[PDB]
RNA sequence: AAACUCCAUAUAUAUAAUUUUAAUUAUAUAUAAUUUUAUAUUAUUUAAUAUAAAGAAAGGAAUUAAGACAAAUCAUAAUGAUCCUUAUAAUAUGGGUAAUAGACGUGCUAUAAUAAAAUGAUAAUAAAAUUAUAUAAAAUAUAUUUAAUUAUAUUUAAUUAAUAAUAUAAAACAUUUUAAUUUUUAAUAUAUUUUUUUAUUAUAAAUAUGAAUUAUAAUCUGAAAUUCGAUUAUAUGAAA
């Protein structure tokens, strides 16, 4: 939960509380994380396993918290009812995701490896002064 | 203390005698930008590249050389600039024409005659007036001969002479 | 790394066979145009040492033609360290010169850099 | 969008009750939009300053003990004595 | 405003149709045969005689491609790409490819390889190059009502045509047929005589069949039927080939509207159901060495399909219809379809090349004089993305920089 | 005046646990040039040209003096004199500032093929700037049988921000099409130009340019769109 604070001002930010969690740290099983995944949406992201979500609705800040709290109480039982609603067959959509990333860029690229080259590298020059000094 | 290895500095004496290429074929880079109109330079390198490989596909020899012979004969080495001369007659000199100058008059003659040329792409239409040229036809040739003609008629009019 | 106009070029120039990755994939697939393929290649030309350097350029911002003079500073400059005598050369073909030409602001009264509203003397 | 519908719209339904948003699966205008807009008045009304700031009427309230001068008000009541002199004062008012 | 030897098309088009290849210098090179590819495994080789004339009817040498620069059209042999591509051809059980590369890479070419190798080894070939023409709505089209599905007898008619030109007689009219035929008589002859021509079992012969002329309406019903019979012949190889398949996988809906104003599926087509077909286990070719060949064009639009129909990329099932068509991945998974990339070219290969050219007189004076043979070859390399074959092309002749 | 100044540039140092990452960056602090050196060739120890070797070294902005023009502003604001004080001061409802003969500037869109239009999802390539009087993502629905596009509606995920959104930049480049143009089409044959060729038949001054003007239907903002706003659709298709 990560509370923000305006300190010499009355920003109406300062009421915003951010809850985040990583999906796969939360105690559950397999079908009722993917569920969970499920009706998270928007919320959770794919490529980094993360679900968060933030609450300005109420006035203070720790109201919004407490909020926050009783939402992802409710999140996890519903993931854990599995009674005639499963969620099994219903893709992860990752729509929003490949939005972000798009809006974002990308440096997925890197040096090619057999390209490298060892035995081109500046080796050790002697210095013999240097090791003369070094009597520790 | 630099210490240049043996290899490098056999290679840098080779490099050596060799002169530094260069980036651009100067007249041809010239008549693009002509050519070009709103920074679209890449559309009328296009343009004059096809037109050149059309010319070659006619008649099989480099079309680039082709070009420049075809320029050097059309350019007319000098033009009889109009003058006000201290308010009086309008008397005209002969100058001479800087290497740009006499390839430029030389363009837009050539571009004329392919606009006169039937095909819609103008690249066909300029490849085909450059072929004519080429084998030795145009109304670009006339001009010339006349400029020159205008040029003999006023021999002394030029000042330091 | 080598710039120009608003591109970036960080360029990892080896000694391996002469091959090109630009940005993450093929040179003619990056680079459309020739023009750009033609001034990147340049410092390589200048020294008979194109088909010798592998060339791994990583590019950022501006436009294409921008980018490529980048890649092509930047390869100079990597090239320089290779052999030293050839720096001077190098300079003289003028590929060490950064190329400065910075996109003029848009002033106050005037509607581009340069170009002014119409005038009217009447 | 092999996917099928339906399930798809329960999921989205079990989703809005899990959280608080509502849920038109019809798309009809609710009026949600009107009354879920943030109320800008207190700001609006915050324009043209705090009205409770000191005044020089008050600088006599909290230091009785200096005698204060408020320059501009003197200035006018100087123009207005000059005024009167001279034949321009103000005409008296209407009452009716 | 026009004379018959003037040039008034487009630049593209002119370099096609205006035969330029006539000023050329003719070259006594090799022959191409897959027989003896040892001898020439790494050498620009010319097509034979028998061969170009069956790989025009086709239509394999295409007009974007530079084979105005020579007398014919001009292919080396490569260990990498062609030649192992032959060996795979000869050598798998399912005998079912998809040729993918980059644009410009060397696609066509490998398919006029292969259809020249087919004419070599006593194959029948049915190409289609350019399914443009009947999936885009630029020629006349019908609803059949035997056959459930949309007859296009304007390129029907040219396709049936070419199939009878492209192959020899020979090889052609070896074939009996399985069942008799009835057709709507089409000749100017015997219009009123015979209204109808009937093709016996034993007697006639898939050559006639194909010769058959009849009306628009029972053209799709003759080549329903010729595909039929060749299927069933186990006499003669059939190699069935598809160059731009990439059009025809993302053209999903054709421009054609039926009796209510919507799009027609390229499945509810004669020549696009024809052709899938084929492509899957469904349509089975008698004879081993019956093949299907398709080809990728860089030209055409890319998406997802493609793809995940090959072992690229996992199932994503939100993505939409027109970025993802989920019936023709599993078509494609249904006949089991190896992809082939073509590889881009080695530096051998590009000197070899840039020397074939230079023999034949195309590069420039630039190129040729005042320069080291090894550094311009680095240079081609260089220039063309580390050989792209189009694109060396293109800057040997296109350039003028 | 120049210079110090700012932007931009090159280099160095510092900081950023390289998940607020773009280190190919951002920002503080420096150093750097109104560049230097040498050989020659003309004119008289120097100054212009050329050549060479040393360097990243090449711009833009702000600053526009004195006086003058009784130049502009009392409608930013203030003040002198003067005039109005049941009115020349103050509030509401509507109308006007958008009226239209001719005329005058500035622009915008045009008059088609060295130029216009369709398309282009392992989404070709930017910068600068905005988002608590908000920015509005994904997705559903309708226009629209597929879907995409474009436009609305439905409903708010994320972020008050190097973190999310406005926003997959666009020309480019590539395929396709393009009337004027019997410079094309389609029926036959034709064939080693087959997304094509040849033969013989039939294909007979504003368009498949432009987008003014108008008709109807919807949508958006707002309490309210008649005078007098902005979109979308189906028609209308001047002039040029
Ligand atoms: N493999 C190969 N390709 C060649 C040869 N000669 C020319 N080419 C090129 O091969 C290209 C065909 O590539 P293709 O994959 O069909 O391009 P696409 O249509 O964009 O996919 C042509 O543009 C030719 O220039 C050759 O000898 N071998
Ligand atoms: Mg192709
Ligand atoms: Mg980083
Ligand atoms: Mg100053
Ligand atoms: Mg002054
Ligand atoms: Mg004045
Ligand atoms: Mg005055
Ligand atoms: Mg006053
Ligand atoms: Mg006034
Ligand atoms: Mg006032
Ligand atoms: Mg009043
Ligand atoms: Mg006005
Ligand atoms: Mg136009
Ligand atoms: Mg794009
Ligand atoms: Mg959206
Ligand atoms: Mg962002
Ligand atoms: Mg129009
Ligand atoms: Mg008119």
């Amino acid at each position: 939960y990560r509370y923000t604070s305006y300190v010499g001002e009355e920003h109406p930010n300062s009421r915003k509380v951010v809850l985040s969690v990583k999906t796969k740290e939360l105690g559950l099983e397999e079908k009722s994380l993917h569920k969970f995944r499920i009706l998270a949406r928007s919320r959770y992201d794919h490529t980094t396993d993360i679900f968060k979500m933030s609450s300005d609705k109420f006035e203070h800040a720790s109201q919004n918290a407490r909020y926050l709290h009783d939402i992802l109480q409710r999140l996890l039982a519903e993931s854990k009812d599995l009674t005639e609603d499963d969620f099994s067959d219903v893709p992860l959509d990752t729509r929003h995701t490949i939005a972000k990333s798009l809006r974002k860029k990308k440096r997925d690229y890197e040096f090619p490896e057999h390209w490298k080259r060892p035995e081109d590298a500046p080796k050790k020059k002697f210095d013999i002064v240097d090791q003369l000094l070094s009597t520790l | 203390k630099i210490k240049p290895t043996a290899e490098q500095l056999a290679q840098w004496e080779a490099l050596k005698s060799v002169p530094i290429p260069p980036r651009k074929n100067a007249t041809l880079d010239h008549i693009t930008n002509m050519i070009m109109r709103h920074g679209k330079k890449e559309k009328a390198q296009t343009i004059l590249s096809r037109a050149l490989y059309l010319v070659y596909c006619q008649t099989r020899q480099d079309p680039i050389q082709a070009l420049e012979k075809s320029l050097d004969e059309l350019a007319p080495l000098m033009m009889t600039k109009t003058f006000n001369t201290g308010v009086a007659k309008a008397s005209v000199i002969p100058v001479p024409l800087n290497k740009r100058q006499r390839n430029r008059i030389a363009w837009n003659w050539i571009v004329q005659s392919a606009n006169q040329r039937v095909s819609s792409d103008f690249a066909v239409r300029l490849g085909e007036e450059l072929t004519a040229i080429a084998k030795g036809t145009s109304s670009a040739f006339e001009k010339r001969d006349q400029i020159h003609k205008t040029a003999i008629a006023h021999r002394a009019y030029i000042q330091l002479k | 790394v080598g710039k120009r106009k608003s591109s970036t070029a960080k360029v990892f120039v080896v000694r391996g066979t002469g091959e090109i990755l630009v940005n993450g994939r093929q040179l003619n697939d990056y680079f459309l145009k020739m023009k750009d393929r033609e001034s990147i290649m340049y410092p390589l030309q200048v020294i008979e040492s194109v088909g010798k350097y592998n060339i791994f350029a990583t590019t950022s911002g501006g436009g294409p033609t921008g980018q490529a003079e980048s890649i092509m500073h930047a390869i100079a400059k990597a090239l320089v360290v290779f052999n030293p005598l050839l720096k001077s050369r190098l300079h003289k073909a003028g590929v060490l010169t950064r190329d400065y030409r910075h996109v003029e602001r848009k002033k106050p009264g005037k509607k581009k850099a340069r170009k002014m509203p119409t005038w009217v003397k009447r | 969008m092999n996917v099928p519908k339906a399930r798809l719209l329960k999921v989205a339904e079990l989703s809005a009750k899990i959280f608080d948003q509502n849920f038109n699966p019809s798309g009809i205008r609710t009026g949600s939009k009107i009354l879920n807009e943030r109320l800008k008045g207190p700001s609006v009304a915050s324009y043209y300053g705090n009205p409770d700031i000191l005044k020089f009427r008050h600088l006599k309230t909290l230091y009785p003990d200096i005698e204060f001068v408020d320059l501009e008000e003197q200035y006018r009541l100087s123009m207005v004595e000059a005024k009167k002199r001279r034949g321009k004062g103000a005409p008296k008012k209407m009452k009716k | 405003r026009v004379t018959p030897g003037s040039l008034y098309k487009n630049w593209t088009n002119t370099t096609h149709t205006a035969q330029l290849q006539q000023t050329a210098v003719p070259l006594a090179l090799p022959i191409f045969n897959f027989d003896d590819i040892s001898k020439t495994l790494n050498k620009v080789v010319s097509y034979s005689n028998k061969q170009y004339k069956s790989l025009h009817h086709l239509g394999s040498f295409k007009k974007s491609q530079f084979n105005e620069l020579f007398q014919k059209p001009v292919c080396l042999v490569r260990e990498d790409a062609t030649n192992s591509f032959l060996k795979k051809l000869v050598s798998h059980p399912v005998k079912k490819f998809i040729i993918t590369g980059e644009p410009g890479v060397g696609k066509t070419v490998l398919l006029s390889q292969a259809h020249a190798y087919a004419v070599d080894s006593k194959q029948i070939i049915i190409n289609i190059s350019y399914p443009e023409l009947f999936l885009n709505g630029r020629n006349d089209f019908s609803y059949d009502d035997d056959l459930k599905l949309f007859i296009q007898p304007m390129y029907l008619k040219k396709l049936i045509r070419k199939i009878l030109k492209a192959n020899d007689p020979a090889l052609l009219k070896s074939i009996e047929l399985s069942k008799d035929y009835k057709f709507s008589n089409a000749n100017p002859k015997n219009a009123s005589v015979k209204p109808f021509v009937t093709l016996n079992k034993t007697k006639n012969t898939v050559l006639d069949l194909l010769s058959v002329m009849t009306h628009p309406h029972n053209r799709g019903k003759l080549m329903k039927a010729i595909i039929d019979e060749l299927s069933v012949q186990s006499k003669v190889p059939i190699m069935f080939t598809v160059d731009n398949f990439s059009k025809v996988l993302t053209t999903a809906y054709s421009a054609y509207r039926n009796t209510e104003n919507k799009q027609i599926y390229s499945l509810d087509l004669q020549m696009g159901k024809l052709m899938m077909d084929i492509i899957s286990g469904e349509t089975k070719f008698a004879n081993g060495e019956s093949s299907t060949i398709l080809a990728i064009s860089g030209v055409d639009r890319t998406n997802k399909t493609l793809p995940v129909a090959l072992g690229k990329i996992p199932v994503d099932p939100y993505v939409t219809r027109y970025h993802y068509e989920p019936k023709f991945v599993e078509l494609l998974q249904k006949g089991n379809v190896t992809e082939f990339e073509v590889p881009k070219l080695n530096k051998q290969e590009v000197n070899e090349l840039i020397d074939y050219y230079k023999q034949s007189n195309v590069l420039l004076d630039k190129d040729i004089t005042g320069k080291k043979w090894e550094n311009l070859i680095d240079e081609k390399y260089f220039l063309s993305g580390n050989g792209n074959p189009r694109e060396l092309l293109k800057s040997l002749v296109l350039s003028h920089r």
